């Protein structure tokens, strides 16, 4: 594939900062969507 | 010396990376979301009204090293972090609050509740305990008003004794600086786990993104923008590479794939999202190094003369929504303390 294609369709691990004070807002892993 | 929260700023970073360990390694099997932010500083705005050995732990815990940083500095860090982040942006949406909520009877040691007003902007609410349904009632609206109704039940059971409760939220929403097409989002293939693959909605676009893949963390890295002063960072593992790293992950490394803006062409597929985690932290932050609280042993005299406190309850709950728009989270943390 061109470009590559990259898939989240296995567990991953995330993050959301807030740019200016550079702060860990939230952090998360999905391991199952459907496990709400 | 000039705005002061990334002289704490790594310290929660590292609190984030280490709490969370812990509750990887509680269950590989389950979805993790907090907010590392939310569950922080609380136990700063609690610390202040904590004293000697008790107090200790939770700043330390917290990873800030007291011998290298003056607590009254600590403090100053978290005041500016906070005021920050309330900050009005025109395009995203964050804000944060933290209330007490105290027994009418309660006699506070003054300079404690100046303290938690001044430099965590706190609120404060005077509440009978005695109407375990109505404060609980009280409480649980702050947050749900808070987090826009996001978090409702933060607030299940409440004990009868309860002094007085420590409330803390968080809610954010923003947009993708460049959102997807909802159109492109098709329903595909997740393998949960070795055995199990469920289906989800894949959105997808095609286009120029802010993506690699370090041999270093043996992951592809992605970061996406919002429309705001704000970002979000996904980090897929290569198999069998996920333990790996989840264990390399560092503030450092965060901080540098920041200063990247270098984009790449790629075709991304990012499931759309619904997930919430709700915590009672006691335990994992009895991992944490920090106990003392929770015991016999706890000396909330910076709070009140009246009798010996204790905490008996620290309850985490985030949820979050991705979708192609942007994200919506929400979090929320709750702190109870009775008499011993
Ligand atoms: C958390 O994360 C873990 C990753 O570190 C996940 O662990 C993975 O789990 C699977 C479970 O099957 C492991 O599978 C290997 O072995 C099985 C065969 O052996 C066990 O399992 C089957 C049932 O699944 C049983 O029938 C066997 O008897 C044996 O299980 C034990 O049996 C007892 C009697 O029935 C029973 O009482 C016990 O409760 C039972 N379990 C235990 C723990 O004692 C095999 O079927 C798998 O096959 C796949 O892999 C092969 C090699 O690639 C491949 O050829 C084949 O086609 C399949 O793809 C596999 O060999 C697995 O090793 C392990 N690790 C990894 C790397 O995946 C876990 O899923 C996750 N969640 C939880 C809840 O733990
Ligand atoms: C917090 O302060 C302590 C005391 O200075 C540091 O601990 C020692 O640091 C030296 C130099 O790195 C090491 O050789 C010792 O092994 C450390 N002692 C222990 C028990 O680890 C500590 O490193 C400081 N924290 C940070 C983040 O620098
Ligand atoms: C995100 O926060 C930044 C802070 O770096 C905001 O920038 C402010 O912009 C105005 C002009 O529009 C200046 O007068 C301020 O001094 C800036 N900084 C601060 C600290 O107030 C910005 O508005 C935010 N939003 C976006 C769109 O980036």
């Amino acid at each position: 594939s061109i470009p590559p294609e990259v898939k989240f369709n296995k567990p991953f691990v995330f993050l959301m900062i807030e740019q200016n004070t550079k702060s860990p807002l939230f952090m998360g892993k999905v391991v199952n969507p459907t496990q709400k | 010396d000039h705005p002061t929260f990334n002289k704490i700023t790594p310290n929660l970073a590292e609190f984030a990376f280490s709490l969370y360990r812990q509750l990887a390694h509680q269950s590989n099997s389950t979805n993790i979301f907090f907010s590392p932010v939310s569950i922080a500083t609380a136990f700063a705005m609690l610390s202040l009204g904590t004293k000697a050995d008790t107090h200790d732990e939770i700043l330390e815990g917290l990873n800030f090293n007291l011998t290298e940083i003056p607590e009254a500095q600590i403090h100053e860090g978290f005041q500016e972090l906070l005021r920050t982040l309330n900050q009005p942006d025109s395009q995203l949406q964050l804000t944060t609050g933290n209330g007490l909520f105290l027994s009418e009877g309660l006699k506070l040691v003054d300079k404690f509740l100046e303290d938690v007003k001044k430099l965590y902007h706190s609120e404060a609410f005077t509440v009978n305990f005695g109407d375990t349904e109505e404060a609980k009632k009280q409480i649980n609206d702050y947050v749900e008003k808070g987090t826009q109704g996001k978090i409702v039940d933060l607030v299940k059971e409440l004990d009868r004794d309860t002094v007085f409760a420590l409330v803390n939220y968080i809610f954010f929403k923003g947009k993708w600086e460049r959102p997807f097409e909802v159109k492109d989002t098709e329903e595909e293939d997740f393998h949960v786990d070795q055995v199990t693959t469920v289906k989800v909605p894949m959105m997808k676009r095609l286009g120029m993104f802010n993506i690699q893949h370090c041999k270093k963390l043996s992951s592809w890295v992605l970061l996406m923008k919002y429309l705001g002063n704000a970002t979000a960072i996904f980090f897929l593992p290569d198999e069998g590479k996920l333990q790996h790293l989840e264990n390399e992950l560092t503030h450092d490394i965060i901080t540098k794939f920041l200063e990247n803006e270098d984009r790449r062409s790629a075709s991304l597929h990012l499931p759309k999202l619904s997930i919430t985690g709700t915590y009672d932290l006691k335990s994992v932050l009895g991992q944490l190094g920090i106990t003392k609280v929770f015991s016999n042993g706890a000396d909330l005299s910076g709070v009140t003369e009246e009798a010996p406190l204790k905490l008996s309850k620290a309850v985490h709950k985030a949820v979050l929504t991705i979708d192609e728009k942007g994200t919506e989270a929400a979090g929320a943390m709750f702190l109870e303390a009775i008499p011993m």
